[PDB]
């Protein structure tokens, strides 16, 4: 809450990166705003959301003036009146454009970035939450809002100079105002968590045209799912319940070949199938996550469009979602899914040194565009997005880009690591 | 009901419907300039009401969200010594320029110790090429404007070796600013600042006609709702 | 004070140019009126031309149900006449429109209708407005009396709720749409009718020739 956090974000990477070795992270956050539901709700259903919480994180990491990999994650918190209260991962995507000069674990940096993601108290960002649609007809003197025509926007501001001499209300900032222009929320830190992922050959465009450049090794649907299936499998094993629920399946291939693949994983319970409910005689559209650019949306909207919605089963679906070439897949493309429960209950509340919160959704977008707008077919590319996100930065939010260093290796240590740092804090914090 | 008199019934109907949509190409032309002249002297009686208000194009170019994409964040700090954007489009002069066709004037208050303060025209015509019925693409030649000192090193007037390795580099690193993008002339392709095509656009057709929704919506009283305006229902 | 003169002339310049939308929007409706005369003349020497043109529209066939479509190839004129220029009380974007259907010799009778859409104002809420039209009558195919509403025995039972449901999803229940009965009409009546006044009535030639460059592949 307000109280002292050890673990950050600065510590979690350097700890999985190379020793003694430069990177500059740029990890940044939409203001939590409240949304609609992320299944599409049941006209007449079991429990109906009190609200449900949308935040996106996104990840970029340079070296030596040059971005080289991305992380795009949305985590949503779910809020029933009765029913408790949930959080959900989803993973949007994960890239690299192939321009980074030294090795690195991108498996480890995306598995620590992830577990770091995890470890945020979901209270956090219940603390003051954009609302979907905030009322001004309660509100005097009229204020300029998302709604305000140029003419009268323009009108207010002309009054409001004529009567005080500014254009600004001293009276956005009072009490009053503060608290009835954004929501607040409390749940327990202790919830349900799950994770979701959609591998696809196809989704990995964080980096446009990287594909051209010779330095990038570009994966196929078989090589990417593997990928991704030891990070959640790490996952799993160091932060969950052993007891977790660990979902694969590959829409249009049959279960005996899925559960080849299950067979690297170290973790006890993967299973093939996926982490979604059988509401409605397993309809799809009651059961589905709708998430953003994420395939499996995008089918449920072209049902919508050819009213089908009532006519797809889920069991159809998968097959269905393989079988249109308009959703690509081809390439043995896959579902991930985890439920359960933290082994640590997530305590912790971003820093101004974990987070960078730009003041509205243009801002945002402004300062993820330098990434993901950004032509990688060459070299000058990966350089003119860290120029341009370090020079943004600095301008507009007079904040220089975060800076550290590596401290992992190959250990031939006297003692584990983790017992090592911990001998460290006893003796700095119990100061003998 | 010959074959030949349907078939020849139908080739004087396509004749009729090709006639037909030229009209149509005509008119829209009209429509054009009809409304391009209804508005010079709106633009005109705007824009001095503009000037009477210090930061708004400073302003309006930092609501514009594309606009950041053409050009080098570090452009800001002199885009926002923009305080003056006329565009006058060509057509109005003489019905020999596209109706797509316009000077811009830019002008920079400068920056002291840094970048002078200096006034720019940059003229867009399309040309139509050869053998190609596009419509025509959008052109220009280069206008003279000083670089801000802290581009020296890469502005092009002040670069060595265009050729050597080094010298290249830097030189393509200028041509991706707001700077480069006054030498941009569309007949050069994959050697100038890119899409200035889509730039030069983008400033005719959205940031200078609609430049005061832009302003509006940078004055909402809650950050985070500038600058905007303001899932399923499956049963029937 | 120097500061608000220039805000307030700003937002009433901001007006001037919404009225000269209107004003240029129906300058070219004018000069359209003709030429759609001429053009959808000539369109009538093609004696399948809007059958063709409909199969081809892939929004078009969105809106309504496989089925229809046996209906929709009897469609044999469209026109779309922008009321804004009968009278200055209309949108610019108010206009009504006009099918002839050829019929099917014992199911289908032979017929012209006419519907009107024309925006309405909201409190606030307008954006622009939205449109509405009123139930204009249509005579319904011989099979589809099974899904007929004026024909239908009873809405509640479970039977009747399904059938309305699917009658009202035809080409024949966006008939009756009204846009002011929201859930209760055929899907998107407003947004179909803009296909027809903005893209389908505007360019059905675009595409008929679309529709030709693709039967030759």
């Amino acid at each position: 809450g307000m109280d002292p956090n050890s673990m950050s974000l600065n510590d979690f990477l350097s700890s999985v990166l190379p020793v003694s070795e430069q990177f500059e992270y740029l990890s940044l956050q939409s203001i939590p705003l409240e949304t609609h539901a992320v299944v599409t709700p049941n006209k007449d259903d079991k429990r109906v959301p009190k609200s449900t919480i949308k935040t996106q994180h996104f990840f970029s990491l340079f070296h030596q003036g040059k971005v080289f990999f991305s992380l795009e994650v949305y985590v949503y918190v779910t809020l029933w009146d009765e029913a408790d209260a949930e959080r959900l991962i989803f993973v949007s995507k994960a890239d690299t454009n192939g321009y980074c000069n030294t090795r690195v674990s991108v498996r480890d940096i995306t598995k620590i970035i992830l577990e770091f993601i995890l470890s945020i108290d979901p209270n956090y960002y219940l603390q003051k939450v954009k609302p979907a649609i905030r009322s001004y007809k309660k509100i005097s003197p009229e204020l300029i809002s998302a709604a305000s025509t140029p003419a009268r926007t323009l009108r207010i501001l002309a009054r409001r100079l004529k009567q005080s001499g500014s254009t600004v209300l001293k009276e956005i900032e009072s009490p009053r105002f503060q608290q009835d222009l954004y929501l607040s929320f409390t749940c327990p830190r202790e919830i349900l968590t799950k994770i979701c992922l959609f591998t696809r050959p196809a989704s990995q465009y964080l980096f446009p045209d990287s594909s051209k450049n010779s330095k990038k090794h570009i994966l196929n649907g078989e090589e990417l799912m593997k990928w991704w299936g030891f990070i959640l499998d790490r996952l799993l094993i160091e932060c969950f319940q052993n007891d977790t629920q660990a979902k694969l399946r590959i829409p249009g291939e049959d279960p005996a070949r899925v559960r080849s693949y299950l067979r690297g994983m170290k973790y006890p319970l993967w299973q093939v199938g996926d982490i979604f409910t059988s509401k409605e005689n397993s309809l799809a559209v009651y059961n589905i996550p709708l998430f953003p650019d994420d395939p499996k949306a995008r089918f449920i909207h072209q049902l919508a469009e050819e009213d089908r919605l009532l006519k797809v089963s889920l069991s159809s679906f998968w097959i269905e979602l393989q079988e249109r070439q308009e959703f690509k897949l081809s390439v043995t493309s896959s579902v991930m899914g985890i439920s359960g429960y933290s082994l640590a209950t997530p305590s912790l509340f971003p820093s101004s040194a974990d987070v960078i919160v730009p003041k509205s959704r243009k801002q945002f977008r402004a300062i993820k565009k330098y990434i993901t707008g950004e032509e990688y077919d060459t070299e000058e590319g990966a350089i003119e997005a860290f120029t341009n996100i370090r020079d943004f930065l600095l301008l507009r939010m007079a904040t220089n880009l975060q800076s550290l260093t590596g401290k992992r290796e190959h250990r031939e240590r006297n003692q584990p690591v983790p017992a090592s740092n911990i001998n460290t804090l006893a003796i700095t914090m119990l100061k003998p | 009901m010959s074959d030949q008199e349907n078939e020849n019934e139908h080739a004087k109907a396509f004749l009729g419907l090709a006639k037909c949509e030229e009209e149509v190409d005509a008119i829209e032309r009209e429509v054009e300039l009809y409304r391009l002249n209804k508005m010079k002297p709106v633009y005109e009686k705007r824009d001095a009401y503009i000037d009477e208000i210090a930061e708004f194009w400073k302003i309006v170019l930092s609501q514009h969200v594309s606009f950041a994409n053409y050009i080098r964040a570090s452009d800001f700090k002199y885009i926002d010594t923009i305080d003056k954007i006329k565009v006058e489009w060509l057509a109005l002069e003489s019905e020999m320029y596209d109706t797509r066709d316009f000077s811009i004037t830019f002008h920079f208050h400068g920056i002291e110790g840094d970048f002078k303060e200096q006034q720019v025209t940059k003229v867009f015509q399309i040309k139509k090429g050869k053998d190609d019925q596009e419509d025509g693409i959008l052109t220009s030649e280069p206008v003279p404007i000083e670089w801000p000192q802290s581009y020296d090193s890469i502005n092009p007037d002040l670069i060595k070796d265009k050729r050597s390795p080094e010298g290249k580099k830097k030189y393509r690193q200028g041509m991706k600013t707001i700077f480069g993008w006054f030498r941009w002339t569309g007949l050069k392709p994959g050697k100038e600042f890119p899409h200035g095509d889509s730039l030069a656009s983008l400033f005719s057709e959205e940031i200078y006609p609609f430049c005061v929704k832009y302003y509006a919506e940078a004055q909402r009283d809650l950050e985070d709702e500038e600058g905007e305006s303001g899932v399923d229902l499956p049963l029937s």
